[PDB]
Formats: structure tokens, sequence, C-alpha cells
RNA sequence: UUGGCGGAAAGGCCUUGGGUGCUUGCUGGCGAAUUGCAAUGUCAUUUUGCGUGGGGAUAAAUCAUUUGUAUACGACUUAGA
RNA sequence: GCCCUGAAAAUGGAUGGCGCUCAAGCGUGUUACCUAUACUCUACCGUCAGGGUUGAUAUGAUGCCCUGACGAGUAGGCAGGCGUGGAGGUCAGUGACGAAGCCUAGACCGUAAGGUCGGGUCGAACGGCCUCUAGUGCAGAUCUUGGUGGUAGUAGCAAAUA
RNA sequence: GGAAUACUGCCAGCUGGGACUGAGGACUGCGACGUAAGUCAAGGAUGCUGGCAUAAUGGUUAUAUGCCGCCCGUCUUGAAA
RNA sequence: GAAAUUGUUGAAAGGGAAGGGCAUUUGAUCAGACA
């Protein structure tokens, strides 16, 4: 409903939430992804470490520089598992694609947004307890990407001043909360119960 | 010659038609459809507004009233299909429309009688509307869609 | 008041299709806040209008429309099958559409 | 990966470095850094910045 | 001006283009029914050019018809264009190519007495 | 208009003071029609161009010539009021 | 039963791809839903079959009309039509006030072969209908003759002292 | 001991919403409703109303978008090869 | 004084061919009835 919806997509398995997000796109939505360093994929670290080399090793024989191209930042990979539920070769699918923004970390343009989730896609709700999964930053590092620590620092500088605006306004809202407190039962408020508001 | 002359050339009246069995019968209305009602326009000039249903015509029209001296919408005809019924209802008793049919409104600035008329009508609805609190404010208003808003689920 | 919307808004998703073959006669119309085929039942005959901007003007205006009309639903998740007058063109796949309120039942 | 935020320059610069800011050095008329020398014409506010 | 008709359905508007035509300048558009053994136009694979065939026949209450409801008939001097003086509701008199500029004059005047309508009025006008 | 904060792509957020318009928190008085029984019934933001006037600023590159740290040709690297 | 060991090939790689782990995997059960030139109903075209109707004064009894069923196709057979050169008859046909030919992302008719019209160019003959006749219809045959391209301003225009 | 309900089936029971279609063209038939005159949903659509009367609908053509489409001819069990 | 092929002018499209089929948008262009 919104005109621009921004999902966190820390604690959302890649796969579910990358075709949630294709359908959206090709329907008309723009939708901007944050936070893709801290996506989730099912199955061990070895495993998963495992399949990207099996990925390493596709190149082409005679030039190196026409096949595929294994991209190692957090946001590409999510990118990649996106690309390939789209007819990215049409028109029509090169327009869906411009409908989408994936960033690690949350950049200033969004960190003052509202962010929202998949329920399809959450990792806790959908893989049972006890199974083994993988961080996608954790996996993107030991591929060859060397931003881990910046994302890392800049993150902990944006929740300190995440943490003050939330204080403030959890301040006012309790002062909000108090002013309609006393504000019920009034011949108003009785006649809005009696409404169902 | 450059083209020969038809050999055989059709005939040039016209047949009549055959008899048609279907024979016109009265038009009934959907049950929600009550004079005195509170209707809803869904299209034309006056779209959104808040009108009195009065009488049903003979051309498949209904006579609505704004009342004219509350949201300035005066006599006139609209189409049962475009409306939208609400369940409020206004006492129509005491008000005479045997005088407005479908030559009343022929086609053929403002003329004299309707003005005059459009005073005699709305001087008994604005006295019944005023027995009901807020009606009067409802009636003013222009009805709208809002976000969340779901027409198959709302309750009119 | 801010507001003055008197239809349902809805998207354009595609034409009716098997795998490889599609139907432009047919297309395909998802209506907000309808998530199944009870709910969609409301809407059958309802009008459709696309609107869409050109840059001539012809009949003192520079707006367009195209006319259509809700027929049957679709599968269970709340879309509907529309027919217009002349086919929507295929680059409104996920462009808006209005759904009126009229012929009314209610 | 990193990134220049900003530069500052000295406020006099020799015909040296300023060659290696034309291609031809002999028909220019040697305007460059003449309006960014008036930064150090203040008490030295933009500069400090 | 013409007798009631029912709406005038063409069942295939587009012309039938031999295949390649398009593709070889000594290949003309005048449609040829391909014989091939391996041709995927005879064998009607999926995305390949239709052929005519007897289903596109128009309806014979309508076929022969012009948008105005008139047969055409050609016309070369007044004696012929007589022929149509009962007729004015089912025939349009259409002035044939090489009827000479002075003549079509003539014929133009004799068909606005008897009513006969002309389909080309203004070939060869010296206006 | 006062002040503070924000550099990950900050181009945003918060705050001081007064001026002014509106206020449906409540009570009133006039106006609407004729678009004729529906027809998006036109109210958004993209870029550029031509005429106005209120300010601001008064350069370079290339060819040709020349150099050999360069060079198949282009290119590259030097010099010349 | 499922999983694992047993299980080694050469360009990089394929449950179709992405990806999927109380599955989007495996076994099994219950419903909803999607869509073929197939099935049901209707219209139109054609084919075949069974029938009606000669009565003058208005033209086609090879006419007109009613009813039912049917429609894939190489090699091949048959039927109805379109177009070209010439010939008998006819339209007391068209034409220097412009015949034939040619050009024309202009118009109309026919399912199609094709036919008709407008505009431009042009300059001396040509067409409709009923019949007769054939040296009568081209995309190919490393087809014949003639003309013209890409290659391409390219290979090259460097032996014999200047 | 007495019912209810589930499941399956039947009704020449009633009723709301949506879509596609309008072939035919004097009368003739079989029925229905009525004491009767006649009427009717009974061998195929009529009634009422509005806008526009022109590039508005439509045709042609170029382009764009969605899906589909391998080079014809030939020999061959088999040809995009 | 046709075609292949070519120049100029005008219109349009062009991310490893071009061309085609069904449908509609946009641009250009055009016939028919005003009874
Ligand atoms: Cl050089
Ligand atoms: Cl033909
Ligand atoms: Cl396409
Ligand atoms: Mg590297
Ligand atoms: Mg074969
Ligand atoms: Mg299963
Ligand atoms: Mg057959
Ligand atoms: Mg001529
Ligand atoms: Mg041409
Ligand atoms: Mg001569
Ligand atoms: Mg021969
Ligand atoms: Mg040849
Ligand atoms: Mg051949
Ligand atoms: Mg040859
Ligand atoms: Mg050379
Ligand atoms: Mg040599
Ligand atoms: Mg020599
Ligand atoms: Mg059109
Ligand atoms: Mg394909
Ligand atoms: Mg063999
Ligand atoms: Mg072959
Ligand atoms: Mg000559
Ligand atoms: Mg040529």
């Amino acid at each position: 409903v919104e005109p621009v919806v921004v999902i966190d997509g820390k604690g959302h398995l890649v796969g579910r939430l990358a075709s949630v997000v294709a359908k959206q796109l090709l329907n008309g939505q723009k939708i901007v992804v944050v936070r893709a360093e801290e996506l989730n994929i099912s199955g061990e670290f070895f495993r998963n470490k495992l399949k990207y080399h099996d990925f390493l090793r596709k190149a082409t024989a005679f030039n190196k520089t026409r096949g595929p191209f294994h991209f190692r930042a957090p946001s590409r990979i999510f990118y990649k598992a996106l690309r390939g539920m789209v007819s990215h070769k049409t028109a029509r699918g090169k327009a869906a694609l411009e409908r989408l923004k994936v960033f690690e970390g949350i950049p200033p343009p969004y960190d003052k947004k509202k962010r929202v989730v998949v329920p399809q896609a959450l990792r806790v709700l959908r893989l049972k307890p006890g199974r083994k999964y993988t961080t996608l930053g954790k996996l993107s590092t030991s591929v060859g990407w060397k931003y881990e620590d910046v994302v890392a620092k800049l993150e902990a500088k944006r929740k300190v001043s995440s943490a003050e605006y939330y204080a403030k306004k959890r301040a006012f809202t309790k002062k909000v909360a108090s002013a309609n407190a006393t504000a019920a039962e009034s011949d108003v408020a009785k006649q809005l119960a009696a409404l169902g508001y | 010659s450059a083209q020969k002359a038809p050999k055989w050339y059709p005939s040039e009246d016209v047949a009549a038609l055959k008899k048609t069995r279907k024979a016109a019968r009265p038009q009934k209305l959907r049950a929600s459809l009550v004079p005195g009602t509170v209707l809803i326009l869904l299209a034309g000039r006056f779209r959104g507004k808040r009108v009195v249903y009065l009488k049903h015509l003979e051309d498949n029209t209904l006579l609505i009233s704004g009342p004219f001296k509350v949201n300035g919408v005066p006599l006139r005809r609209v189409n049962a299909r475009y409306v939208i019924a609400t369940s409020t209802k206004v006492s129509v008793e005491g008000v005479n429309v045997e005088k407005f049919n479908v030559e009343y409104f022929a086609k053929e600035e403002i003329k004299a009688e309707r003005v005059e008329d459009q005073k005699v009508v709305d001087k008994a609805l604005i006295a019944e509307i005023k027995k009901t609190p807020l009606l009067k404010q409802y009636l003013s208003a222009s009805f709208s869609l809002k976000n969340g808003d779901k027409p198959h689920m709302l309750k009119f | 008041a801010e507001s003055h919307r008197l239809y349902v808004k809805g998207k354009h998703l595609s034409y009716q299709r098997s795998k490889r073959v599609n139907n432009p006669n047919v297309s395909l119309i998802k209506i907000e806040g309808v998530a199944t085929p009870q709910d969609a039942q409301f809407y059958l005959g309802k009008r459709i209008a696309y609107v869409y901007r050109a840059s001539k003007e012809v009949r003192g205006s520079k707006i367009r429309v195209m006319w259509g009309k809700v027929t049957r639903t679709h599968g269970n998740s709340g879309v509907v099958r529309a027919t217009f007058r002349n086919n929507l063109p295929a680059k409104t796949f996920g462009a808006s559409v209005r759904i009126f309120l009229y012929p009314s039942n209610i | 990966g990193l990134r220049s935020l900003t530069t500052v320059w000295a406020e006099h610069l020799s015909d040296e470095v300023k060659r290696r800011f034309y291609k031809n050095w002999y028909k220019s008329k040697k305007k460059a850094f003449t309006k960014y020398s008036a930064k150090y014409a203040q008490d030295g506010a933009g500069i400090e910045r | 001006a013409s007798l009631p008709h029912p709406k005038i359905v063409k069942k295939h508007t587009k012309k039938f283009k031999r295949h390649h035509s398009d593709r070889y300048h000594r290949v003309a558009e005048n449609w040829r029914k391909q014989k091939g053994i391996d041709s995927v136009v005879r064998r009607r694979f999926r995305g390949n050019i239709s052929q005519p065939k007897i289903g596109y026949g128009s309806n014979k209450k309508t076929k022969f018809l012009s948008p105005s409801g008139h047969k055409t008939f050609l016309v070369a001097n007044v004696k012929d264009l007589e022929t149509l003086t009962m007729h004015t509701k089912t025939y349009a008199a259409e002035i044939a190519h090489n009827i000479s500029a002075k003549n079509r004059v003539v014929i133009l005047a004799r068909a606005k007495a008897l009513g006969i309508k002309v389909t080309n009025p203004k070939g060869r006008l010296a206006l």
C-alpha cells in the first residue's frame, strides 16, 4: 500500500525472500532491501561455502572476462538469486529490476524510515528449531568481501542514534497516553466506545 | 460495354418484420430502494453527494432532492444502477410529488416554475430533517473512499 | 475533503495465458483488499477504466480512457478476469486501473 | 571503499605546479587558483572550516 | 440510400502474402501455395503465416457489397448507365479508367438526374 | 527567523521568536440547478525552448609548429606571445 | 524404509533455471484452482445427402427455398475457377479533350488465383461478354543471355645500383 | 425409551448476482392464462434514453510492448543440419 | 525508360543479425453515411 516498501533483511531466508520480492517488482511495487549482510541461508556454513566454490570455478575457458561474474558482496548475492527469478532479458524484466534497491546496512536515506518484514521468508517462523543455518555476512567475507568491518562500525553508530530517538519518542508517547487516559469517562468518550471507537 | 449487365436483378422492396413476442412489463426495484431513503450518487455532476430519494418515475428513473438548500442538488432524475442506498431513512409523507413526471423534465436561463417548486418540496423535507441530529450536516458532506476501505465489506 | 476517490485501485497483471501462449482478449486484474474468490464476487460486472496521458489533444483533452468490465473470478486468491472494448496494451502490465462502483446492486 | 571528502590548497603556488594544469601555457591568461586565493583574503574562515 | 442489410463482417481483413516474399525481391507477394516436403508453412507450424481457405468465405447476404451497401457496376457511357435506372438501391456506377474528361461530364449529369450513385465522381475533374 | 545536530549516498531532522491566512471545538445567515439519467470529465511532475528583469562571473581545448623518456598509424610525453 | 560408505576423466554447467531443509524433497490421503485446433451450445463458409416449389403478369427449374450431417493430409486422382499470345461473333464498346506501358507504406471487391478506381509519368492504339486455338503462368535445374553488388578505395602498383 | 443431526438421494420448490449470443423477417404450428372478448415468457429482441456526426469508431501503414516463430528447394526411415 | 544497384532530401528504429504471426498503444495517413 506504501509507494515505497523498505524490507529489513535480517533474519530472512534468501530464497523465500527473493521469490516474494520478485513477484512484487513485476506487479509494479518499488522495493528497497537493507541490511543484506544479515540474511540467512538454510544449511551449515561449510555446505554453503562449498556451494560457492562450485560457482567460482565456472567461467569462460578462452576469456575469463566473458564468463559468469562472481560478485562477493552480500547485497549482490541476494541480487543474483533475485535476478534468476525474473525474465531479465526482456524490457518488462528490465523495468521490474529498476524498482529494486539492495544495500548493506541502512544508508542515510532510509535510516529514518519505517522497515517491514516478510513473515513467509522469516527464518524463525520457517525452519524447525535445531536446523543449521548460515549468515550471509560471514559467507561473503570467506569468499573475498572486504567491507565487513566498515559496515559493522557504521551500524553501531546508527544504533546509538536510533536508541536516543526511541527514548525521546517513548517519553512523548507516555505523556500522550496519560492525556487520553484522563480524557476518558467523558460524554464524548462514552459515545465513541458505543460505536467501537 | 465495360461490364456485362447482370442476368438476374434482385428485388428492390423491403420485407416487413415478423411479429415480435416481447411485451413490456413494469420494472421492479431492489428491496433497498424505498422512498425517503438517503442515496449516494456514484457518477455525474453531483457524484459523491448524499440526496433524498422521493419518487419512482415512469421511465425507470428515480426522483431525488438534495435538498437544494442543504447541498445544492436540485430536483433531478438519477439511474437506479448509479446510486448506493444507505440504511438512513427520512420520512417522506407530507411531500407533494404527483406533479413531477417525465414531461416535467422535458429537454426541448433557469425556469421560474422550477425555482418555486424547489422551495415547496424542500420546505417539507427540511422540517423532517431537523428532527434527527447531525442529519443536516451528514447530507452536506460528500462521500469518498479512504485508505483501507473495502467496499465489499462496508455496510451502508 | 482531502480525498475524492470513488473507485477501487487495481493492477493489470497479464493476459490470460498458458505456459507458452497468451490471450490478449482477456486480462487478469488484481483488486486491492480482495484475497478470496468469495470476496471477488462483489466486483463482478463493475466497470473498469484505464486512464493514461498523451501529448496530443484531440477532443479538448490530453487524457484518454480505455473502458472494460469484470467478467469472472480467477484462481483462489481474489484475481478476476476482465474484458475491454479494445485490448489493453502489453506495456501496461503492472499499471494502475480504476474499478468503479457502478452498476450498483446495493 | 575510501572516498575523498575535501581538498585544501596552499595560498601561493609557483609556476611549476600551474604548468601541470595547462596544455597551452604560453597562450593562457594564467587564471588558475586566482579565485581560490581570495579565500585567504578574509581572516581565513573558509580555509579553517 | 440503399436497401437495409445486416452488418458487414470481414473474417480476414489482412492480405495473404506469399511466404518469403519479404525476404527476396524475386518473390512477388501474389499468393502461392507452398508445396515443399519440409515447409513449415505447409505443415502449419505455430507462429507462421496463415493460408487462404474456404472457411474464410464471407456471408452471402453481404458478399460483394461496398461499405455503402451497393454493388459496383462498371459504366463506360450513358447507355450503360441507364441499365441501373430501376436498381438505384442495389447498384452504384463506377466510370471506367479510360473515359475522357469531356465524356465524364455527360455521365455525371445523367447519373444525377436518374439518382444513380457514382463512386468516382472526381476523376479527371478540371476544378 | 534563533540555535543545535546529521558525511555510508550527509542535501535531512529538531528547535527559538514574532507576523499572517485558515480552523468542523460550538451556534447562525446567504450561494449552488441547465454537465439536462453515466461518459478520466482534465486539479499531478519530466525535460527543453522562446520573450521579460533582479543579481553574479570575464576562459580554455584542438589543428599546425616543436620535443623523443613515446611511437606502424592514431595515441603518449615536452617546448613556444 | 530413508540417509551414508562402496562411487575415478578430461573447455565451465545444469532436478530446464533460480533457489528450496516440520521443503519448494520422499510415501500417501482429501479438496480448490490453471488451460488444447478435444467435448457442449450458437453464428458464418463450403461439401455431401434427403426434400419442397412451373401458375401467369418481373428477369436466373443449371433458379429459389426447407432439413440433417460432415471438414487433417505427402505420392496420386478428379472437379470448379483465375491469368497470357492469337482467331470467329457481338457490345453501331474505349481513345490525341490522351490508347498501351510504367511508378504510386492512396481507395474498393474476391477465401484465393486476381479484378476495379484515383494520382503521377507517357504518346497511338486497346478492352468486356459468348465461343475457337496454343510455342499459355517460374525461385531454384554448379540453368541460358545480359546487367549489377558486398568484398573495397581493399590486395596491390617493391627484380634489372640513381 | 423418545427425538435431533450428519451422510446419500429426489422435487414437473422458490429466489439474488455475473458473462457471451440476438441467427430469422406478413400470416400458418403446438401450448398456457381466461365465462368471454382476448392476452402471453407459446415455431430466434424489443422498448426507452444520451452523446457525437467527425478521423470520434474503423481501415491502412511505421514503430513499441507481451508471447510465439531455425532456410527455402531436394533425395531420404529421418534435414535448421 | 521497369528491377538489381546508387546519390541527395525527408520520416522512423537500432546494448552480439535482420525479417515474421496474433493483439493493442502511439504517430502519420485515408474511405464510407450526414436523409
Ligand atoms: Cl607520434
Ligand atoms: Cl477473385
Ligand atoms: Cl515483441
Ligand atoms: Mg580479486
Ligand atoms: Mg517429412
Ligand atoms: Mg506429497
Ligand atoms: Mg481436406
Ligand atoms: Mg494512359
Ligand atoms: Mg513500392
Ligand atoms: Mg507517334
Ligand atoms: Mg513453353
Ligand atoms: Mg528468375
Ligand atoms: Mg521449384
Ligand atoms: Mg546460377
Ligand atoms: Mg594498399
Ligand atoms: Mg609485389
Ligand atoms: Mg629497381
Ligand atoms: Mg482506432
Ligand atoms: Mg522461441
Ligand atoms: Mg541415409
Ligand atoms: Mg530441408
Ligand atoms: Mg529515352
Ligand atoms: Mg530501384
